[PDB]
């Protein structure tokens, strides 16, 4: 019953998935015992920097020792994992982002932890301090107490001031693979006995663009649509993003300058009860695609493997620039839309403009 | 550590330690105060770096000795919170405190003793005891005098002379000096020393009008003053005071000794009657007579004419109500003797019967 | 009634003391060293006190009062400083001043600083009283013209050695920050005992830190000199000045010059220029200005400023000194296609 | 006491709630199995049923008879909260709770139990108008609040939020009813409400709700009041200044042959008729995308213009996709500056002759 | 924790100060030849030594000896001082001590003397930040300190603050330490802890540090904890390409030379990154107007930025304005059509790929 996205939260280094630079030093700097005592997390949403810290709190204060591989028994771990430990400090920067505020969590700083070895400190989102707030901190930042470690996270590091930057150890996660997410779908769905299929997978791990945990809330949000399984029909009318065949269909009718073929595509899809400006973007990224084709051959995701071959043909039958004409009228059809009279209305009069305008084709002109 | 107490002990000298030391700190530490229990006594230093308040007290349960910091707001609330008359028992595990109290625990979190600003080992350079009674004559009679806020920041506090067996102290604020001198007996070296206002205040605070002697001792740099089981020590604010040998009139001839009430209540009247600011009052005193005008050139002259005992030579002089005003009430007697020497000069005014404090004042120019 | 400058004020005060003195100006240095050698000559004559207050409505005056009508207990003459506003005295200052002026003393010795009187704040009851023993030391920053021989005098007097290429180094580095020009004469005497300076000896241990002010800027741009407005923009950037006051100095001096440049198809400059009531210093520069460029520029001048103000207070970004500095070298003798900047 | 169509018909219950079929499957199927989330966010336009379905979801889970898809809507916490007396309910208003103070409050009496129900929700409408702060403060509460709240986000636009806030919350975007969809409800409620109906009068207002269904709820009320409490064909055509005649394709056809003289007439007339312009406009696009539609094939030509057939006809025979596509376009761009024209006779005025400057 | 690199290898003597030569001979006449200034303002940039300069100032000038320049660094007062414990070694910081009160309770305890040292100094941080009344408070006891009193400023923007403190206080503003002094004093402090490292690492370190020791001891560490306790070159140059930021600039540099492989790379790199699209796209067209401007005339290139100076004037210098212009052209096309594109990260891929392959065909005034 429990949101994926807390019960599956890393508790050991091992589950943490990617990132394996920034593990890979942390775990050095734990066993060799060359600790620094600022670390700066830096990334995008979801990408684990909450996790790693809560890990690297953990490595610190276990019981047996400090260690890259916690036990996960001991109080400590528990405490940690459970987000009940008293010496692991989690602040947020908004929370208390004037002078006086920081002034007053630092005046406590000086005192001895309670039961774990360091007193950590896990400040979230610290680029929201106040520049003062960062001054005031400069100084504790540079000289700490040895017992007192500080692991400072934000999603935008740019912001951070210079001696900041300097003051501390910068890790900057990297956003996951698509083949990365997946596969963490797929070990949680299997972990947890639930029926799942590759397209699915490959489709929420595109939704999710680097972001596990926007994949963990579409996975859940699937689960809930599809009755606790993840069906690639239950996970497509979710997205409200309909199958690429159908827009590969719809561009070759474009080019081929059918406009029959066209229109009963356009009708299929009305009757399929899709919305029509995601049919108009699916074209649009179909001509990107076929455009980075013919700049470089290996352009084309393993998840459109199933469609490459195709792909590729209308790459080389299709001239560049008559490429880029479709893109634009599609584009600019797109940037029509929401004031035209109907959204089909919209669709169908850029779908026409496209073919009025077709080069190696052109509609018939009568006077 | 260990140690054993009841609040009725502690509520008074954690009051005058923490009394004192109010607002943030500058370091975190200096907001605890340091108690350490040794030899049967119990001393709590309430710090704020420039000024350190001791209180000891007696410890007769089987304590154990021992010292450590702890913050004193929360300490001092869980004192007061306790039922009146129960005891306190303070024990120290790990790096915290535990305090029991009947039925009643609570947990403290201290910080190291070591990390504490030690009180230097710097040994007094004139230590001697004086009674309650002397110091607390020279600190009323000079200490109207002192600036209180003033650009020469030496002349904020007063300056103490000890010189063979006496003591002097000296307060001025640029326009009239005050001098006191009282015989120790006991001779000592020469030496002076500049307290600070705030430390003379905290003096006279401490002073109840007790038996216990008080013991002063002065340092290069610091005060500090023993008064029982009570220790307060001060640093010696730095400069050098001006010295007050040539500010004394050598021989100022004119006299003038007139009734100390009939002055007082003759300037209270004119304030009174002159509460406008600004426009100091001109007296013109003539044989047996002294008339007080208001200078306000928009308000009416308040003039004021009193039978003064004087004789001599007849002048107007522009004096400051307010200030002959507070010199006259810090001379509180029946006859007062004024000594000049001409129109500008330094009016020294002194007790018809006592002269061992001087009051040098001048004249406000007109 | 002397008007002096702190260069020859060290005559003046050994030949005889003044009753009234008063420092008007801007340039900091110069205030300060002619306070300090007043107060130094003032002190071997024998006056030990130096009291100083700020005038400001906050502030009090009895403490004043009393000691003006008092003397000191262990000295005499006392002497009286007075920090002027920045904006400049008003009615109940003009009466504070003209109350003082009344029950002034001799042996006080009044000294006087704060920024330059202008011709309305420079006629006053108390100003006229004064006027018969009063000497006023000019203390205006010298321009940048007047700024190399100014230096060039001040490393004689410290018995140093400058050349051209110094001299110009040091110009460019504390233009407008002449404390901090003489604070690096010090320092590189110091540095090298010998007192010969030369171009590496200089360059090697400066730093920029000159201070501007946006007429500075448009008189650079009116100029045309790329390197100059470059290097003001920066100080301005650093020192962390809006761009909404330049962008309306600016603003206020491509408006003269496009009225100036249409209106002067048929109509002599002189008449739009006495018409226009414009500085008699700027008839020049501004004559420069407008024969400098045509009218093909300051039209996308104008449309580029336009497009800077929209893009600062409806996009909110932070690349305005860019366009800033975009349109500076438009307006010099430059290609600027103005297909980068948009214009 | 007498309430407004859009008050008196709020749906009470999952089957009441007219589209939206994904979410609300979604939600009860989430309900039934007890996988229930702790966030949950609706990004959808307006009029759709964000603060409906929202309640319904406050409903079912905290009905007395234990977490149900359907709440039976007859308990006593169920009652107040259709009535929005429900104290663990609290329905919070962004824009208005946007200072420092609220949210520290708001984050602070999390941890106090529910008052009445099992959970705590916490409504935040357009939860976009929050400062930034107020995000950040609530992110920690957003992951991992205590078993006992739930928040439920509505914004009109999801985007503007931070990407944090769209990570940890579950997104249900409520796709813009169809005009068949907003037909059927709104002659089911004026069935209910034994107010007769016409279908043209009921495809108007539907055509005219633009997707939102209190927007067709607004303009059926309107209609009563004006139509003398009948919802007539043309009282509705005079309420919405519809043309429904062949104006429009005459000024079309004149626009196309230049002639500004015969659209500056057109309009004039139309003008002192007091029709809506931006029916006008609407109108016309429509006309050219069906002439666009018959230049590629013949048959997407319905009878309902059979009146009009033949001339209709002859534009699709005389005019060039290209100058049909200009055509539109201009029309388009008029649409959009139409608001902000200096009125709206000058901006139809205005995209007519730039669509006159255009020719062969 | 075996303590770190920046807090270890604090100069304790004036000997192992790296750079700044001049303020070092200045520091050294004046202690030497007892004239001391009543108040020190060291200002430059992060990591350079003002803090540790100031500290080193401050235990001379109090230590047993005497007023030295050279501070035996074994007495009670250099000791403690190093401790970061000195009870007259009075660290404040503008940032939480703005307020009057906080202000006022200094300017009273200044007049104290000092407990056990010779001078009270006050080290103050961030001067720049202090507010109006906190500043002429400032000046006002500047003005005429006591002599038992020193006042050590460390700022690092001294253009905010007013020439009037330089009126009573003498500047020593530091300088960048060069990339060859702060890659001997890493090579010395590797090989005083016996780390092995190779020259091209330590090289890169110098180079990345960007003129401030600190950053190279943060970056060292770095490598030390990914290289597991050995500074490699394959170490050092994946954590700099994990930490880099350049993106734009070599998406520019790609376009500039027709690489679209390096172009596909890049904006892969940056996607990893997750930087947002549109202020890459406003990023990469600032890039090119700042060469346009540095075409224009060579001093339009601030000193504000170093790490890039030499790709800047190397793209300057090689690109014509016809090219630079239209690259200009279709990135602000790609820029105002970014938000009606099918994705962010594939109109930044479109823009860039009509930008390095393409050419927009212009309009045509038609006669009228
Ligand atoms: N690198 C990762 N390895 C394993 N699981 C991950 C990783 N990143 C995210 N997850 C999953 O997604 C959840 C959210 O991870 P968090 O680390 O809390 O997100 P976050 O990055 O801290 O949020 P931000 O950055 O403050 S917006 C975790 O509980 C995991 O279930
Ligand atoms: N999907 C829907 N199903 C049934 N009735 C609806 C629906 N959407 C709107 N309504 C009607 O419109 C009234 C008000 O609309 P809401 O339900 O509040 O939709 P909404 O999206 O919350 O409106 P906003 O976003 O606050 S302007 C309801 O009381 C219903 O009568
Ligand atoms: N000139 C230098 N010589 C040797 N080591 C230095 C030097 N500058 C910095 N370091 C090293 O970097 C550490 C921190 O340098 P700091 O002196 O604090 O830099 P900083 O000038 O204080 O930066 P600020 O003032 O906080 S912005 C020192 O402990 C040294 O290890
Ligand atoms: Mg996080
Ligand atoms: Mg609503
Ligand atoms: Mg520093
Ligand atoms: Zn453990
Ligand atoms: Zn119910
Ligand atoms: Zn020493």
């Amino acid at each position: 019953y429990q949101v994926l996205a807390r019960k599956w939260r890393p508790q050991t280094f091992a589950d943490v998935v990617g990132q394996e630079h920034v593990l890979t030093a942390l775990a050095n700097g734990l066993s060799l015992g060359r600790i620094h005592h600022a670390y700066l997390f830096s990334g995008t949403r979801g990408v684990g920097k909450t996790s790693i810290a809560r890990l690297l709190a953990k490595g610190l204060n276990c019981e047996t020792g400090i260690t890259a591989t916690p036990c996960g028994v001991c109080d400590n771990c528990r405490e940690i994992e459970q987000g009940r430990f008293v010496d692991l400090i989690e602040i947020d920067a908004a929370s208390r982002t004037k002078v006086e505020d920081t002034r007053d969590l630092l005046d406590n700083v000086q005192y001895a932890p309670a039961r774990g070895r360091f007193k950590v400190y896990l400040i979230d989102e610290v680029h929201m301090l106040s520049r003062h707030s960062f001054n005031a901190l400069l100084k504790t930042l540079e000289e700490p107490p040895e017992h007192v470690k500080f692991l400072l996270a934000t999603t935008d590091p740019q912001k951070l001031p210079v001696t900041i930057l300097s003051r501390c150890l910068q890790f900057h996660l990297k956003a996951l693979d698509v083949e990365q997410i997946r596969h963490q779908l797929e070990h949680i769905l299997n972990e947890e006995h639930i029926a799942h299929e590759p397209r699915a997978l490959q489709l929420l791990a595109r939704a999710a663009e680097g972001s596990l945990r926007d994949a963990l809330s579409l996975t859940d949000q699937a689960i809930a649509s599809g009755d606790g399984q993840v069906s690639t029909q239950a996970v497509s009318a979710m997205l409200g993003t309909l199958d690429d065949d159908q827009a590969l269909s719809l561009v070759e009718a474009m080019v081929e300058a059918n406009g029959e073929r066209v229109m009963a595509l356009i009708n299929e899809a009305a009757a399929r009860g899709i919305e029509w400006e995601a049919l108009l973007v699916e074209m649009l990224g179909l001509l990107h695609r076929i455009a980075m084709v013919q700049l470089s051959p290996a352009a084309l995701g393993n998840d459109m493997a199933a469609i490459e071959l195709r792909m590729r043909e209308l790459a080389r039958t299709i001239p560049p620039t008559d490429i880029q004409l479709y893109y634009q009228t599609l584009l600019i059809g797109r940037k029509e839309l929401p004031y035209a009279p109907d959204r089909r209305m919209g669709v169908e009069m850029t779908l026409l403009r496209a073919l009025a305008f077709h080069p190696r084709m052109p509609l018939p002109e009568p006077e | 550590m260990k140690f054993t107490v009841e609040r009725e002990h502690l509520l008074k000298p954690l009051q005058q330690v923490s009394g004192p030391l109010g607002g943030r700190p500058t370091l975190p530490i200096l907001g605890n105060l340091l108690l350490q229990v040794a030899d049967g006594t119990l001393s709590l230093t309430g710090t704020d770096l420039e000024m350190e308040m001791v209180a000891r007290v007696a410890l007769v349960q089987p304590h154990e000795p021992g010292a450590t910091t702890v913050p004193a707001r929360k300490f001092f609330d869980i004192c007061r919170g306790l039922p009146e008359g129960a005891e306190i028992a303070v024990q120290l595990e790990g790096e915290r405190m535990l305090v029991r109290s009947g039925r009643s625990r609570f947990s403290l979190s201290t910080l190291p003793a070591a990390d504490f600003p030690n009180l230097d080992d710097w040994q007094s350079e004139v230590e001697f005891t004086l009674p309650q009674a002397t110091m607390k004559r020279l600190i009323e009679a000079t200490q109207f005098s002192m600036a209180h806020q003033d650009v020469r920041y030496y002349l904020n506090g007063m300056l103490f002379e000890t010189e063979g067996e006496e003591l002097r102290t000296v307060a001025t604020d640029g326009h009239r000096l005050a001098v006191c001198s009282m015989p120790i007996g006991q001779s000592l070296p020469s030496h002076s020393v500049i307290v600070p206002r705030k430390g003379v205040i905290e003096l006279m605070r401490m002073l109840d009008g007790g038996d216990n002697p008080l013991r002063v001792q002065i340092g290069s740099n610091n005060i500090r003053a023993h008064v029982g089981d009570f220790i307060f020590t001060s640093k010696l604010v730095d400069g050098r005071f001006p010295d007050y040998r040539r500010v004394l009139p050598k021989n100022p001839d004119k006299h003038l000794e007139a009734g100390c009430d009939l002055l007082k209540q003759a300037f209270a009247r004119a304030a009174i009657l002159s509460n406008e600011k600004f426009r100091g009052v001109r007296l013109y005193v003539s044989e047996n007579q002294l008339k007080i005008t208001a200078n306000n050139p928009e308000q009416e002259e308040a003039e004021e004419i009193l039978d003064v005992t004087y004789s001599g030579a007849e002048m107007e002089i522009g004096f400051n109500v307010s200030y002959v005003l507070d010199v006259l009430n810090a001379l509180k007697c029946e006859n007062v003797r004024m000594m000049l020497t001409d129109s500008v000069s330094s009016v020294q005014i002194e007790d018809a019967a006592s002269q061992s404090a001087a009051y040098v004042v001048m004249p406000m120019r007109l | 009634m002397i008007r002096l400058y702190p260069e020859q004020l060290r005559a003046q005060l050994n030949e005889g003391l003044r009753a009234a003195y008063l420092l008007l100006g801007n340039d900091p240095l110069l205030l300060q060293e002619s306070q300090d050698a007043v107060r130094q000559v003032a002190a071997a004559q024998g006056f030990e006190e130096h009291h100083t207050f700020s005038i400001d409505p906050n502030t009090d005056w009895n403490a004043i009062f009393s000691l003006c009508q008092a003397m000191s207990l262990f000295a005499s003459r006392q002497t009286l400083l007075l920090l002027l506003p920045e904006n400049g005295p008003n009615a109940a200052i003009n009466e504070q001043l003209l109350t003082l002026t009344g029950l002034l003393h001799d042996d006080l010795l009044l000294i006087v600083r704060g920024n330059k009187l202008s011709k309305a704040q420079e006629n006053a009851a108390w100003f006229t009283a004064l006027a018969n023993r009063s000497v006023q030391v000019t203390c205006q920053t010298p321009e940048q013209a007047q700024l190399p021989r100014w230096v060039a005098a001040r490393a004689k007097q410290l018995n140093l050695e400058l050349d051209d290429a110094a001299n110009q180094v040091l110009c460019y580095c504390y233009e407008g920050n002449l404390l901090a020009l003489a604070q690096a004469l010090e320092r590189l005497s110091l540095l090298w005992p010998d007192g010969k300076l030369t171009l590496p000896r200089v360059e090697q241990a400066v730093n920029d830190a000159a201070h501007f002010t946006p007429f500075h800027w448009v008189d650079a741009l009116l100029m045309g000199k790329s390197k100059r407005a470059l290097h003001i923009l920066q100080q301005l950037r650093l020192e962390g000045s809006e761009p909404v006051i330049l962008l309306r100095t600016l603003q206020r001096e491509l408006l003269l010059l496009v009225n100036l440049k249409r209106q002067s198809a048929h109509t002599p400059l002189r008449a739009l220029f006495d018409k226009h009531r414009v500085w008699q210093n700027r008839r020049g520069m501004m004559g420069e200005a407008l024969n400098r460029l045509s009218q093909t520029q300051l039209r996308q001048a104008v449309q580029l400023l336009t497009r800077t103000e929209l893009t600062l207070k409806q996009d909110y970004g932070q690349s305005v000194w860019a366009e800033l500095e975009g349109l500076s070298l438009l307006l010099c003798h430059k290609p600027l296609a103005d297909v980068f900047i948009d214009g």
